[PDB]
């Protein structure tokens, strides 16, 4: 017998495609969810700032009543 | 159109135009004026009684003068 290195009856194929998934969101959906979380942060920001101004006015009234 | 040419310029002019025009529509600028005017810094001075005003309440507890109640009611 002979003992070279042949391929055994043929081998499987190997791909040659530029395999790209291009996944992720679109323009509109990513854009809208970013602006939506932005507006959520704005609303909570507005609420905290106006309640904070209430308390800071109370601090002003403390210094007024303390002064003379 | 120009949306592919210089898109950051288009978004910049868009947010700039709304930042210019958008203060014309507000139910809140009067609230801003009331907040930023009615915050006391200096001392609220007293004054002479005998002008005979149906105003200027003699007691700080007395609500006869102009005050705020929309503050705690947001």
């Amino acid at each position: 017998v002979k003992q070279d290195m042949p391929p055994v009856g043929g081998y499987g194929p190997i791909d040659y495609k530029r395999n790209l998934p291009r996944r992720g969101l679109s323009g509109y959906s990513m854009f809208a969810v970013g602006i939506g979380a932005l507006l959520f942060g704005y609303w909570s920001m507005m609420r905290w700032n106006r309640e904070r101004r209430r308390l800071q006015i109370e601090d002003f009234e403390a210094r007024i009543a303390l002064m003379p | 159109n120009v949306w592919a040419k210089e898109p950051v310029l288009v978004a910049s002019f868009a947010i700039a135009g709304l930042a210019v025009i958008l203060p014309t529509l507000s139910p809140y600028t009067k609230y801003s004026l009331m907040i930023n005017r009615a915050t006391p810094y200096n001392y609220p001075v007293p004054l002479r009684d005998d002008g005979n005003m149906p105003d200027v309440p003699s007691h700080p507890q007395d609500p006869q003068g102009p005050s705020l109640e929309w503050l705690k009611r947001l």
